[PDB]
């Protein structure tokens, strides 16, 4: 049971629940969840993985298979069992006189830490993605978002962080397979 | 050397 936990959702009116996963080491993982949808409302987050979809295990599945299943779900309802963001770390730190806790970014990754810093003291790594800043989603905000964010935060900044490589794997869309196997399999029947 | 970074 520790970190993983059953959840029973409803697909909306248009038959939807919200949702775009990505096939990672053969487990399935959680690439977008749309706002005011049922997957948000039971909880389902980036980098959630998902261990099984109506009772059957996600293991090995493809992307499209896992969307397969959900699309041709004959149930209104839909289980799921999930681990909640297995990649992700929180870091607090404490600003200094500055208002600053010591790191250096770039398009959301942090890049160097300032020696004797916050940052410094409580350990934070560079090559990882910064993905919520006291309790403020930031995957996909730009820089100056980022920044103002912090900017406006009081003295405790409470960060969670993915390394940048596992990010990178999990947020990059692939093309339609339709389109990869189009070029991949190019073998004449006749 | 990086360029354009940010301080947080």
């Amino acid at each position: 049971k520790q970190g993983i936990r059953e959840v029973i959702l409803c697909k909306d009116q248009d038959g939807k629940i919200g949702l775009r996963l990505k096939s990672i080491d053969n487990g399935i993982f959680v690439q977008l969840v749309q706002a005011n949808s049922p997957a948000s409302l039971v909880g389902l987050r980036f980098g959630d993985q998902v261990l099984q979809i109506n009772g059957e295990n996600c293991a090995g599945w493809s992307s499209d298979k896992a969307h397969k299943v959900l699309k041709q779900a004959f149930g209104e309802k839909i289980t799921m069992t999930i681990r909640d963001r297995p990649f992700e770390r929180t870091i607090t730190m404490h600003k200094d006189s500055t208002g600053h806790v010591g790191f250096i970014f770039k398009n959301g990754k942090i890049t160097s830490i300032v020696k004797d810093s916050s940052a410094a003291r409580n350990g934070l790594l560079t090559e990882h993605n910064i993905c919520e800043i006291n309790g403020q989603n930031v995957i996909g905000l730009k820089d100056s978002q980022i920044a103002d964010i912090l900017s406006t935060s009081g003295t405790v900044v409470t960060i969670t962080i993915m390394p940048a490589f596992i990010f990178e794997h999990i947020i990059k869309r692939m093309a339609p397979s339709i389109m990869k196997s189009l070029m991949d399999h190019t073998i004449p029947e006749v | 050397a990086p360029t354009n970074e940010f301080y947080a």
